[PDB]
Protein backbone atom coordinates (compact mmCIF):
# COMPACT_ATOMS: atom_id res chain seq x y z
CA UNK A 1 0.00 0.00 0.00
CA UNK A 2 2.43 2.15 0.86
CA UNK A 3 5.17 0.51 -1.52
CA UNK A 4 2.91 0.94 -4.53
CA UNK A 5 2.79 5.03 -4.11
CA UNK A 6 4.70 8.07 -3.78
CA UNK A 7 3.47 10.68 -1.58
CA UNK A 8 3.57 14.63 -2.18
CA UNK A 9 2.53 17.68 -0.68
CA UNK A 10 -1.58 18.18 0.41
CA UNK A 11 -3.48 19.51 -2.51
CA UNK A 12 -6.37 20.42 0.13
CA UNK A 13 -8.25 19.14 2.94
CA UNK A 14 -11.88 19.90 4.12
CA UNK A 15 -15.37 18.26 4.07
CA UNK A 16 -14.40 15.23 1.91
CA UNK A 17 -10.39 14.63 3.97
CA UNK A 18 -7.51 15.40 3.10
CA UNK A 19 -5.92 15.08 -0.60
CA UNK A 20 -2.12 14.35 -1.75
CA UNK A 21 -0.34 14.64 -4.78
CA UNK A 22 1.03 11.60 -5.42
CA UNK A 23 2.85 9.44 -8.03
CA UNK A 24 2.13 5.87 -8.91
CA UNK A 25 5.54 4.32 -8.93
CA UNK A 26 4.61 1.09 -11.33
CA UNK A 27 4.43 3.81 -13.93
CA UNK A 28 4.86 6.81 -13.06
CA UNK A 29 1.25 7.69 -13.05
CA UNK A 30 0.00 11.20 -11.35
CA UNK A 31 -2.47 10.83 -8.98
CA UNK A 32 -4.35 11.92 -6.09
CA UNK A 33 -4.73 10.40 -2.53
CA UNK A 34 -7.65 10.92 -0.82
CA UNK A 35 -7.94 9.85 3.38
CA UNK A 36 -11.07 9.66 4.89
CA UNK A 37 -11.71 8.78 8.71
CA UNK A 38 -13.88 5.79 9.01
CA UNK A 39 -15.66 8.06 11.92
CA UNK A 40 -16.42 10.56 9.58
CA UNK A 41 -18.61 8.79 7.45
CA UNK A 42 -22.56 9.09 7.34
CA UNK A 43 -23.44 6.74 4.26
CA UNK A 44 -22.17 3.50 4.16
CA UNK A 45 -22.56 1.07 1.10
CA UNK A 46 -21.70 -2.20 -0.04
CA UNK A 47 -20.14 -3.33 -3.57
CA UNK A 48 -20.45 -7.24 -4.90
CA UNK A 49 -18.19 -8.71 -2.63
CA UNK A 50 -20.59 -7.86 0.34
CA UNK A 51 -17.59 -5.63 1.49
CA UNK A 52 -18.81 -2.48 3.58
CA UNK A 53 -17.40 0.40 2.37
CA UNK A 54 -18.24 4.03 1.98
CA UNK A 55 -21.02 4.76 -0.24
CA UNK A 56 -18.56 7.56 -1.84
CA UNK A 57 -16.42 4.51 -3.06
CA UNK A 58 -19.25 2.70 -4.55
CA UNK A 59 -20.36 5.65 -6.61
CA UNK A 60 -17.22 6.20 -7.70
CA UNK A 61 -16.95 2.51 -8.98
CA UNK A 62 -20.21 3.03 -10.50
CA UNK A 63 -18.97 6.14 -13.05
CA UNK A 64 -15.13 4.87 -13.42
CA UNK A 65 -15.73 2.46 -15.82
CA UNK A 66 -14.90 4.18 -19.40
CA UNK A 67 -13.87 7.21 -20.50
CA UNK A 68 -15.72 10.44 -19.08
CA UNK A 69 -15.82 13.77 -17.59
CA UNK A 70 -15.48 12.15 -13.88
CA UNK A 71 -12.46 11.80 -12.22
CA UNK A 72 -11.76 8.43 -11.89
CA UNK A 73 -11.20 6.21 -9.02
CA UNK A 74 -7.89 3.60 -9.72
CA UNK A 75 -7.91 1.80 -6.49
CA UNK A 76 -8.90 1.90 -3.09
CA UNK A 77 -7.86 0.58 0.45
CA UNK A 78 -8.66 -0.20 3.96
CA UNK A 79 -6.88 1.20 7.07
CA UNK A 80 -7.71 0.46 10.17
CA UNK A 81 -9.48 3.84 11.04
CA UNK A 82 -9.47 5.43 7.44
CA UNK A 83 -10.03 4.48 3.85
CA UNK A 84 -7.86 5.64 0.92
CA UNK A 85 -8.64 6.57 -2.35
CA UNK A 86 -6.47 6.54 -5.49
CA UNK A 87 -7.87 9.01 -7.96
CA UNK A 88 -6.52 10.44 -11.36
CA UNK A 89 -4.39 13.69 -11.09
CA UNK A 90 -4.72 15.75 -14.03
CA UNK A 91 -1.36 17.62 -15.24
CA UNK A 92 -1.45 20.89 -15.36
CA UNK A 93 -4.73 21.50 -13.60
CA UNK A 94 -6.71 24.08 -12.06
CA UNK A 95 -10.46 23.98 -10.54
CA UNK A 96 -13.07 25.62 -11.77
CA UNK A 97 -13.40 28.25 -8.65
CA UNK A 98 -10.02 29.48 -8.78
CA UNK A 99 -10.12 29.86 -12.26
CA UNK A 100 -13.21 31.66 -12.42
CA UNK A 101 -11.72 33.75 -9.30
CA UNK A 102 -8.44 35.01 -11.08
CA UNK A 103 -10.29 35.50 -14.48
CA UNK A 104 -13.32 36.87 -13.27
CA UNK A 105 -16.80 36.43 -15.59
CA UNK A 106 -16.27 34.04 -18.51
CA UNK A 107 -16.64 35.29 -21.96
CA UNK A 108 -20.17 33.10 -23.14
CA UNK A 109 -18.39 31.03 -25.50
CA UNK A 110 -16.03 29.61 -23.26
CA UNK A 111 -18.91 29.46 -20.65
CA UNK A 112 -20.86 27.25 -23.23
CA UNK A 113 -17.97 24.93 -23.33
CA UNK A 114 -17.46 24.45 -20.10
CA UNK A 115 -21.07 24.17 -19.27
CA UNK A 116 -21.88 21.61 -21.78
CA UNK A 117 -18.57 19.23 -21.08
CA UNK A 118 -20.10 19.38 -17.01
CA UNK A 119 -23.91 18.95 -18.37
CA UNK A 120 -22.36 15.71 -20.57
CA UNK A 121 -20.68 14.14 -16.72
CA UNK A 122 -23.62 14.71 -14.78
CA UNK A 123 -25.85 12.51 -17.11
CA UNK A 124 -23.31 10.16 -17.28
CA UNK A 125 -23.76 9.57 -13.41
CA UNK A 126 -27.22 9.41 -14.12
CA UNK A 127 -26.88 6.87 -16.78
CA UNK A 128 -24.75 5.30 -13.91
CA UNK A 129 -27.43 5.18 -11.68
CA UNK A 130 -25.33 7.81 -9.59
CA UNK A 131 -26.51 11.63 -8.09
CA UNK A 132 -23.75 13.88 -7.22
CA UNK A 133 -25.66 16.38 -4.97
CA UNK A 134 -22.68 18.64 -5.19
CA UNK A 135 -22.08 20.14 -8.32
CA UNK A 136 -20.62 23.40 -7.86
CA UNK A 137 -16.93 25.50 -9.19
CA UNK A 138 -14.98 24.06 -6.19
CA UNK A 139 -15.91 20.36 -7.55
CA UNK A 140 -14.59 20.77 -11.21
CA UNK A 141 -10.90 20.24 -12.40
CA UNK A 142 -9.93 21.64 -15.95
CA UNK A 143 -7.19 20.31 -17.68
CA UNK A 144 -5.88 22.96 -18.70
CA UNK A 145 -3.45 21.50 -22.03
CA UNK A 146 -6.86 19.17 -22.85
CA UNK A 147 -9.19 21.69 -22.62
CA UNK A 148 -11.70 19.03 -20.86
CA UNK A 149 -13.20 19.42 -17.30
CA UNK A 150 -13.55 16.95 -14.62
CA UNK A 151 -16.16 16.15 -11.77
CA UNK A 152 -15.11 15.61 -8.03
CA UNK A 153 -15.76 14.86 -4.69
CA UNK A 154 -18.83 12.15 -4.46
CA UNK A 155 -19.04 12.42 -0.93
CA UNK A 156 -22.24 13.98 -0.37
CA UNK A 157 -23.70 11.65 -3.11
CA UNK A 158 -26.44 9.27 -3.31
CA UNK A 159 -27.92 6.02 -5.39
CA UNK A 160 -29.92 7.90 -7.91
CA UNK A 161 -33.81 7.28 -7.22
CA UNK A 162 -36.61 8.86 -8.48
CA UNK A 163 -38.62 8.80 -5.08
CA UNK A 164 -37.93 11.93 -2.73
CA UNK A 165 -34.92 12.88 -0.86
CA UNK A 166 -34.93 14.00 2.72
CA UNK A 167 -31.47 14.61 3.34
CA UNK A 168 -28.33 17.11 2.07
CA UNK A 169 -25.04 17.12 3.13
CA UNK A 170 -23.80 19.24 0.08
CA UNK A 171 -23.46 23.34 -0.84
CA UNK A 172 -26.03 24.95 0.53
CA UNK A 173 -25.48 27.75 -1.80
CA UNK A 174 -25.93 25.68 -4.57
CA UNK A 175 -29.51 23.68 -3.03
CA UNK A 176 -32.97 24.37 -4.47
CA UNK A 177 -35.60 26.64 -2.64
CA UNK A 178 -37.23 23.21 -2.26
CA UNK A 179 -34.56 21.84 0.10
CA UNK A 180 -34.33 26.06 2.21
CA UNK A 181 -37.95 25.76 2.40
CA UNK A 182 -39.09 21.79 3.04
CA UNK A 183 -36.20 19.69 3.59
CA UNK A 184 -37.56 17.58 0.13
CA UNK A 185 -35.92 17.43 -3.03
CA UNK A 186 -35.70 15.17 -6.33
CA UNK A 187 -32.53 14.26 -8.06
CA UNK A 188 -32.90 15.46 -11.06
CA UNK A 189 -34.59 18.91 -10.90
CA UNK A 190 -32.57 19.55 -7.64
CA UNK A 191 -28.99 18.70 -9.81
CA UNK A 192 -30.83 21.30 -12.59
CA UNK A 193 -30.96 23.91 -10.02
CA UNK A 194 -27.54 24.08 -9.09
CA UNK A 195 -26.34 23.58 -12.36
CA UNK A 196 -28.50 27.06 -13.06
CA UNK A 197 -26.23 28.37 -9.92
CA UNK A 198 -23.05 27.33 -11.88
CA UNK A 199 -23.70 28.61 -15.30
CA UNK A 200 -24.60 32.43 -13.69
CA UNK A 201 -21.08 31.77 -11.43
CA UNK A 202 -19.47 31.56 -14.87
CA UNK A 203 -20.97 34.11 -16.92
CA UNK A 204 -21.26 36.78 -14.04
CA UNK A 205 -17.91 35.62 -12.08
CA UNK A 206 -19.98 34.35 -8.86
CA UNK A 207 -22.60 32.49 -7.63
CA UNK A 208 -26.14 34.83 -8.01
CA UNK A 209 -27.01 33.94 -4.13
CA UNK A 210 -25.63 33.83 -0.38
CA UNK A 211 -28.85 33.90 2.07
CA UNK A 212 -31.51 31.42 2.29
CA UNK A 213 -34.03 34.42 1.67
CA UNK A 214 -32.05 35.21 -1.94
CA UNK A 215 -32.38 31.32 -2.97
CA UNK A 216 -36.28 31.01 -2.33
CA UNK A 217 -36.73 34.52 -3.48
CA UNK A 218 -36.50 33.51 -7.04
CA UNK A 219 -35.19 36.87 -8.21
CA UNK A 220 -32.07 36.88 -10.30
CA UNK A 221 -30.24 40.23 -11.19
CA UNK A 222 -27.12 40.23 -13.39
CA UNK A 223 -24.19 41.91 -12.85
CA UNK A 224 -22.22 41.52 -15.96
CA UNK A 225 -23.41 41.81 -19.20
CA UNK A 226 -24.84 38.80 -20.49
CA UNK A 227 -27.10 37.61 -23.37
CA UNK A 228 -30.86 37.52 -23.34
CA UNK A 229 -30.46 33.60 -24.48
CA UNK A 230 -27.89 33.13 -21.65
CA UNK A 231 -30.32 35.02 -19.09
CA UNK A 232 -33.22 32.79 -20.12
CA UNK A 233 -31.61 29.37 -19.85
CA UNK A 234 -30.19 30.14 -16.15
CA UNK A 235 -33.59 31.70 -15.06
CA UNK A 236 -35.54 28.20 -16.25
CA UNK A 237 -32.72 26.35 -14.30
CA UNK A 238 -33.55 28.50 -11.31
CA UNK A 239 -37.50 28.27 -11.71
CA UNK A 240 -38.59 28.49 -7.73
CA UNK A 241 -40.88 25.45 -8.98
CA UNK A 242 -39.26 22.38 -9.41
CA UNK A 243 -41.24 20.37 -12.29
CA UNK A 244 -40.93 24.06 -13.72
CA UNK A 245 -37.03 23.18 -14.64
CA UNK A 246 -35.77 22.12 -18.15
CA UNK A 247 -34.60 18.33 -18.21
CA UNK A 248 -30.72 17.84 -19.07
CA UNK A 249 -32.41 17.34 -22.33
CA UNK A 250 -33.90 20.79 -22.93
CA UNK A 251 -31.23 22.47 -21.28
CA UNK A 252 -28.78 20.67 -23.88
CA UNK A 253 -31.41 21.49 -27.16
CA UNK A 254 -31.73 25.17 -25.67
CA UNK A 255 -30.65 27.83 -28.59
CA UNK A 256 -27.80 29.44 -26.09
CA UNK A 257 -26.31 25.51 -26.35
CA UNK A 258 -25.91 25.43 -29.99
CA UNK A 259 -22.16 25.16 -31.60
CA UNK A 260 -20.28 24.37 -28.72
CA UNK A 261 -16.71 24.65 -28.98
CA UNK A 262 -14.66 20.84 -28.97
CA UNK A 263 -12.44 20.64 -25.90
CA UNK A 264 -8.83 20.62 -27.82
CA UNK A 265 -10.30 24.39 -29.60
CA UNK A 266 -11.61 25.12 -26.23
CA UNK A 267 -7.96 24.64 -24.55
CA UNK A 268 -6.02 26.41 -27.63
CA UNK A 269 -8.35 29.49 -28.35
CA UNK A 270 -9.22 30.04 -23.96
CA UNK A 271 -6.56 27.90 -22.03
CA UNK A 272 -2.55 27.53 -23.70
CA UNK B 1 -16.89 42.29 -3.80
CA UNK B 2 -16.15 39.30 -1.89
CA UNK B 3 -15.81 35.86 -3.44
CA UNK B 4 -15.59 32.99 -1.30
CA UNK B 5 -15.30 28.86 -1.25
CA UNK B 6 -18.93 27.41 0.92
CA UNK B 7 -18.10 24.36 2.85
CA UNK B 8 -19.80 21.02 2.35
CA UNK B 9 -19.49 17.46 3.38
N1 LIG C 1 -6.05 19.94 -7.27
C1 LIG C 1 -6.35 18.65 -7.51
N2 LIG C 1 -7.27 17.96 -6.87
C2 LIG C 1 -7.37 16.67 -7.38
C3 LIG C 1 -8.42 15.79 -6.86
C4 LIG C 1 -8.77 14.61 -7.53
C5 LIG C 1 -9.82 13.82 -7.10
C6 LIG C 1 -10.53 14.22 -5.96
N3 LIG C 1 -11.63 13.68 -5.30
C7 LIG C 1 -11.97 14.46 -4.19
O1 LIG C 1 -12.91 14.32 -3.41
N4 LIG C 1 -11.05 15.46 -4.19
C8 LIG C 1 -10.18 15.35 -5.28
C9 LIG C 1 -9.13 16.16 -5.72
C10 LIG C 1 -6.51 16.39 -8.40
S1 LIG C 1 -5.54 17.76 -8.77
Amino acid sequence: LESQYQVGPLLGSGGFGSVYSGIRVSDNLPVAIKHVEKDRISDWGELPNGTRVPMEVVLLKKVSSGFSGVIRLLDWFERPDSFVLILERPEPVQDLFDFITERGALQEELARSFFWQVLEAVRHCHNCGVLHRDIKDENILIDLNRGELKLIDFGSGALLKDTVYTDFDGTRVYSPPEWIRYHRYHGRSAAVWSLGILLYDMVCGDIPFEHDEEIIGGQVFFRQRVSSECQHLIRWCLALRPSDRPTFEEIQNHPWMQDVLLPQETAEIHLH
Amino acid sequence: RKRRRHPSG
